[PDB]
C-alpha cells in the first residue's frame, strides 16, 4: 500500500474523492497529537477514486460516525486494534448537526450570543434540509456555512 | 399535574392537538367563572425587547387579574443589556434567580428558545421572537375562531398579507393544520410569500392549500379572513416595493362573504383594513384582542399551577 | 516508511508540526486529481515530529515556494523524477512578497482598493521584517501572519 | 533632463540627498528670480481628501505663479468617490487624462503610491498620506534649515510631540539622515514615540539620536527646534490620554538657547506654541510656512520641465 | 455664425445630426491641433448641484485649455441658495450678469432648461439634469464610438443596466436615432427598462431595438456595449430590490465579441463592470472619459466663437 497499516485507530475508507479535505478542515481532525496518514485521489474498485484518512489512537462514536453521512454517506469507519480490523460502520444520517455550522439567517440569535450552532436533519426531496433550533427556518444543507 | 405545568411555551410545533385544546378549555372556565387568586404569590417577569401593545398589556393584565405581581420593561434601553453590554444569556440567568415565569418578546428568531436554556426551571412564555413564533397569538386566534365559528376543523381559512415575516400565521398554520379538514387560502406578494417549511408541513399532512392573487377570489367560501400588517421593520431594503399594504379589505368587498365569515387581524393594522369595515358584523378583531385577556390567563394558569382548574 | 515513494512529482519534507494542513490550504493543493499521500505528525531525526506531503505528476511554483520560507524556513522540497530525488533544496528568503498577505495597518489604503498586497522582505535575526509597499510601515512576519 | 523629469514624489525614502539639494537649489533661484511663465499651458490637478490649509493654498498659489491652471477639490464629498461609490483607482484613472500632474492629500497611508499606479504618465506629488509621508513639507523644511542655519550637516535637531502619526517628522528625519553628522533629540509621549522603523535607520547609518522628557535638557544645545501637532484624528481611542500637548513652549523657556536657534513647526498649532513665543527672534514658523511657495514651485518646475536654466 | 454660436445645450432633442457632426468634427481638429488662446477673455461658471469628478473636471480642464478662466462651485451647501433660501432662478439671474457661459448640473431634471429662461443672452450648457439629459457626455460619447468605430451608422448598440434612470442612455439613445440604420439592444431590469418615450421615438423612425435578459445573448453581434451604473440615487425605495447590479461584465464574458467591439461606461462604475475586464483589448471606458476634453473644448468654441478656422 502507498499508505501503510496502523496498529491502532480509526482508518476512514471510501471517502468520496474531493470530500477528504474538506472532512479534515470541518471536524478539525488535524488538531491532535496522534499520527495522521492521508491518501487524496486513490484508486478503488468499488468508487473509482477515494479519499482515506488514518488517525491513530483516535475512536470515533456512533455519533460522530454519524457525522460523516452529510459529506460520505457511504464511508466505512474501521476500528483497528492491534494492527486488527475490530469493527466496521457505516455513517447513518445524524438526527442533528450541532457546532461546526452557521445558521444563514442574520437575524437569529444564535450569531450574537454564546450558544452553539444546532440543525435538524430531514431527507427533503433529494436532498438535505437543516432546520435551525433556534430560529426554526429551513435550509438546504447546500447554503447553509462551517465556521 | 396538568400536560402544560412548568412547561416552555416557545413554539406550536413544540405543541399537539391536545395542549391547545387544553388551554381553550381552561379559557372558557376562567371565563365564566374567574379566580382571582389562583397565581397569588406569584412574580412573573414581562421582559419585551420590542414594541408591543396587545401581547404586553393583555399578558399584564391577565396576571393581574389572577393576583399575580409583574415585574419587567417595554424597552431595553435602560437594562444593562441596552447599556452596559450585557447579553441576552446573563440577562436570562439573573431574572430567572427572581421570578415564577418569564414572558418575553424579542426582535430576534430564536430568542425565547435561548433563554430556556439558561432560565433553569424557569418557565419561559414566547410573546413573538422576530419572524418565527407568537403561540399566544396562536391561543387567542384559536379562541376566537372557536368562539365564531363554532369549530376548529373543516373551516376554510385565508391569510393575507405578509406571510413571510409574520410570526402570527406561522404559528396559527402550524395550530390549525393539527386539527382535521381545514383549507388554506394564501394571499401574498410573491416577495412574501408562506414559507416553504410551512407548505412542506401542510403536505405531509395531505393538507388542501393554495395561491390567490386577490380576496374576491374566495370571498364567497372562507369562513375566517386572517389579515396581516407587512412587517417593515423586519424586510430587507431589497423588499421595499412591499411595505404598502397590497391588499386593503373594504366594506363593499363584503357583499358576497358567508353570514357565519369572520374577519380577523392580529393587530396592529395600517391600510389593510379600512375603517368602514370596523362596523360591519365580520369585522372581529377588536373582539379578538379581548379574547387575549381569557387565552393569556388560561396559559398562566396551566403554566404555573399544578391541578387543572374546574 | 507509512507513506511510500512516489515515481514523479513533489514532496515536501521537515514540515514543522501543526504546519502541514496550513500548507494544504493556502495552497489549494487539494485542488486537483493528482494522488496526494500526507503524513502529520510523524517521527523525524532532526525534527522529533513533522509533517510531509507528496504530490504526484506536480511541482510547486514559484515563490509559492518562497511563500515556502515563511511558513516553514526549515522544510526541504524534494524534486522527484523516475522515482529519485534530483532536485533537493529548502527555500530560500525572497525580497518581496505579493497577493497572500494582508497589511495589519488597518489604514493601509491596500484594505479598501483593488490592488495585490506587496512586502519587501528581511531577517532581523529574532524574526522577519515585512514592509507594506504601500504604507510604507515594517511588521514582524509574526503579526502578517493574522492575515 | 533634469534627474526629477517626470518623477512622482511619493516618499523621501526615494530620493537621494543629490535630489533633495537640486530642489533646494532651485527654489533659492526662483525666490530670487521668478519665472511667472514657466509652467504656462499646463493644467494641474489639486486633489485634496482631508483638510489642509498651508499644503493646498501654497501648492495653487505655487502653480499660479508659474503661470499653470488648476482643478481639483478640496472635500471629496461632492466627487463622484464620495456620492456613487467610485474607487480611489478609477478616480486616478479618469483624472490622469486630463491633467499634466496630480497634486494629492488622502486621509490613508500609501493613496499617493496606489495613484503612481493607475496615473499612467502623469506624475504624482504626494501632500501628505495618512500618517505616512509628506515629502513637500520636508522640502519647504530643508529650504528653511538652510537658509538659517547656512547648512544642512552636523546640525543639532530636537524633534517634539506626535512623532509616531507626525507624517512631518518621518519625511524630516530621513531627509536629514541623508546628509552627515547631524544629531536627533526626539522628545515625544510614549505611547507616541518615533516609529522603529526610523529609529531602525538612523542606526543603520552610524546617526546618533536620543529620547529626552524634556525641552530643557536639550535647549542650549538646539539648532532647530521642531514642534508637532498631536494628530488628534488619527490616534486610536486607546491613545486619547495623549491628545492635549505634553510639551508646551513658551518664551520663557527660550533664555538658555543658542542666538540662531529656530523654532519650526509644519503648523498648525494647538496649543503646543504659546503666542508669546510668536515675537520672539526664534519664532520661524510663518517664515517656514512662507518658504513652502518657493520649494513647491522648484519641485513643480522640476517634474514639469526637462531643463531650467536659473 | 456657427450654427451653435451663443446657443443652449440641453437635451439632445434640440440638436440635428449636422449640429453633432459639427461638435465632431471641431473636437478632432483640437485634439489634433490644440488652440490655447480661443477662449482668452471669456470667464465660464462651472456649476454643479450635484457630484461629478468626470464632468465637472473635464469642463473645466477643457476651458483652461483654451485660455477661459473659471468661476462656480461643486456643492450648494455655501451658496446663498444652500443657506439662506435663495431659489434657482434668482440664482440664474445674478450668476448671468458675471459671466459668459454657464455650465450647470442639478438633482432636479428641467433645471438646465429653467435656467435658460433667466439667464438672457449668456448660454447655458447642461452637463446633467436629475435623469432627464446628459447632451455633454453623449458627444463624448459620439465621439468615441466614431474613433473606434469608423462610424454612427449601421451600428449594433446594446446598453445595459439602468436605463429608467441613466440621462446617459436618453440622450445617447436619441442622438444615434439621428443617423441611419443603427440597431439597439436593451438589457436591463424591468424595473429600470428604457422609458416608453424613448421607444416610441426609435418606433416612429423606424429603429430595430429589442430586450434581452442577459450580454451572452448579443455578445457576438454587438459594435458598442455600453454599459451603466444603477442610479441610487434616483431609485424611489420601491425599486430598493435592484440596487445591486443585475448585470456583471467579466473578461471571460468577452471571449465571442467581434474583435472591433468596445465597452463603454460614463462612469462611475460600481461592480457591473469587473476589474479583469481593464486590461482586456475592448475596454474603452477610460479612453472614453478622455475624449471628454476634445468634446468639450469643442462645444465651448462653437458656442463662444462665431467661427473658427480649424
Ligand atoms: N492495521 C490496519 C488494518 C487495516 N487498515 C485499513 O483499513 C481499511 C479496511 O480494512 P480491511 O477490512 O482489512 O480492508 P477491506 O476488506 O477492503 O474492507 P472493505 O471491504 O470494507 O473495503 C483498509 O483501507 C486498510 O488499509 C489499516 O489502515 N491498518
Ligand atoms: N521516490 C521517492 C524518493 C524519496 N522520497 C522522499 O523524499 C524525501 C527526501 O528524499 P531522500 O533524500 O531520499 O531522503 P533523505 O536522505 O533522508 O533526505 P534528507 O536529508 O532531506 O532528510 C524522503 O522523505 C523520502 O521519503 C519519496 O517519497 N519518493
Ligand atoms: O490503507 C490503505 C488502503 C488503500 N490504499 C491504496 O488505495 C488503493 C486500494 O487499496 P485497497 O486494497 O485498500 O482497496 P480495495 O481493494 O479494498 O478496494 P476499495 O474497498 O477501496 O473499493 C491502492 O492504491 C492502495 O495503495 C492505501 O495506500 N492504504
Ligand atoms: O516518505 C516518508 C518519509 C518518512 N516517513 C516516516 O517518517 C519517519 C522518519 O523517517 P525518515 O527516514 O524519513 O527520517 P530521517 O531519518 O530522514 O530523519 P529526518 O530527515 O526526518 O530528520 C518514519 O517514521 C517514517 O515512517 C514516511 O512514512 N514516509
Ligand atoms: O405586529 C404584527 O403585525 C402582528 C403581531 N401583533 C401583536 O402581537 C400585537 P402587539 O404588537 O400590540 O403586542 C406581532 O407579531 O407582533
Ligand atoms: O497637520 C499637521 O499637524 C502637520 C502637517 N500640516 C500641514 O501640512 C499644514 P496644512 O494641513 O494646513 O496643509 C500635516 O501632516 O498635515
Ligand atoms: O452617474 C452616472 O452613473 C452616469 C453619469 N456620470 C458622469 O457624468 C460622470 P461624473 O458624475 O463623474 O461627472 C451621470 O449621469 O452623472
Ligand atoms: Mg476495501
Ligand atoms: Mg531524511
Ligand atoms: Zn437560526
Ligand atoms: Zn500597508
Amino acid at each position: 500500500l502507498q499508505v501503510e497499516a496502523i496498529k491502532r485507530g480509526t482508518v476512514i475508507d471510501h471517502i468520496p474523492a474531493q470530500i477528504g479535505f474538506k472532512l479534515l478542515s470541518l471536524f478539525k481532525l488535524t488538531e491532535t497529537d496522534q499520527r495522521i496518514t492521508i491518501g487524496l485521489n486513490l484508486p478503488s474498485g468499488e468508487m473509482g477514486r477515494k479519499d482515506l484518512i488514518k488517525i491513530e489512537n483516535t475512536f470515533l462514536s456512533e455519533d460522530q460516525v454519524d457525522q460523516l453521512a452529510l459529506y460520505a454517506p457511504q464511508a466505512t469507519v474501521n476500528r483497528i486494534d492491534n494492527y486488527e480490523v475490530v469493527g466496521k460502520s457505516r455513517p447513518s444520517l445524524p438526527e442533528r448537526i450541532d457546532n461546526v455550522l452557521v445558521c444563514p439567517n442574520s437575524n437569529c440569535i444564535s450569531h450574537a450570543e454564546p450558544v452553539s450552532s444546532s440543525f435538524a436533519v430531514r431527507k427533503r426531496a433529494n436532498d438535505i434540509a437543516l432546520k435551525c433550533k433556534y430560529c426554526e427556518k429551513e435550509f438546504s444543507h447546500n447554503v447553509v456555512l462551517a465556521n | 399535574a396538568n400536560p402544560l405545568y412548568q412547561k416552555h411555551i416557545i413554539s406550536i410545533n413544540d405543541l399537539s392537538r391536545d395542549d391547545l385544546n387544553l388551554v381553550l378549555a381552561t379559557a372558557a372556565k376562567l371565563k365564566a367563572n374567574p379566580q382571582p387568586e389562583l397565581l397569588k404569590h406569584k412574580v412573573i417577569a414581562s421582559c419585551f425587547f420590542e414594541a408591543s401593545t396587545r401581547t404586553r398589556l393583555s399578558f399584564e393584565t391577565s396576571m393581574h387579574r389572577l393576583g399575580a405581581s409583574v415585574v419587567g420593561f417595554s424597552d431595553s434601553a435602560n437594562t444593562s443589556l441596552g447599556k452596559k453590554g450585557e447579553t441576552l444569556a446573563d440577562t436570562i440567568s439573573v431574572i430567572s434567580t427572581y421570578v415564577d415565569a418569564i414572558v418575553m418578546r424579542h426582535p430576534q428568531e430564536g430568542a425565547a428558545r435561548l433563554a430556556t436554556e439558561f432560565s433553569g426551571n424557569v418557565p419561559v412564555l414566547n410573546a413573538g421572537d422576530g419572524s418565527n413564533q407568537h403561540p399566544t397569538q396562536t391561543l387567542l386566534d384559536l379562541f376566537t375562531i372557536q368562539e365564531t365559528q363554532g369549530r376548529l376543523d373543516n373551516l376554510h381559512v385565508a391569510m393575507v398579507g405578509d406571510l413571510k415575516y409574520g410570526r402570527t400565521v406561522h404559528s396559527l398554520t402550524q395550530a390549525l393544520a393539527k386539527f382535521d379538514g381545514n383549507r388554506f387560502y394564501f394571499i401574498a406578494p410573491d416577495a412574501l410569500a408562506m414559507p416553504q417549511y410551512i407548505l412542506d408541513m401542510l403536505d405531509e399532512k395531505g393538507i388542501a392549500w393554495s395561491l390567490h392573487s386577490s380576496i374576491e377570489e374566495v370571498m364567497a367560501e372562507v369562513d375566517i379572513l386572517y389579515m396581516t400588517r407587512v412587517q417593515k421593520e423586519r424586510l430587507d431594503p431589497s423588499e421595499y416595493a412591499n411595505v404598502k399594504a397590497q391588499f386593503v379589505l373594504r366594506a363593499s368587498d363584503l357583499h358576497n362573504a358567508k353570514a357565519n365569515m369572520k374577519v380577523l387581524h392580529p393587530l396592529p393594522r395600517v391600510d389593510e383594513i379600512a375603517t368602514d369595515v370596523d362596523k360591519t358584523p365580520h369585522a372581529w378583531y377588536f373582539q379578538q384582542a379581548g379574547n387575549g385577556i381569557f387565552a393569556r390567563q388560561a396559559l398562566l394558569a396551566l403554566v404555573l399551577n399544578r391541578d387543572l382548574v374546574l
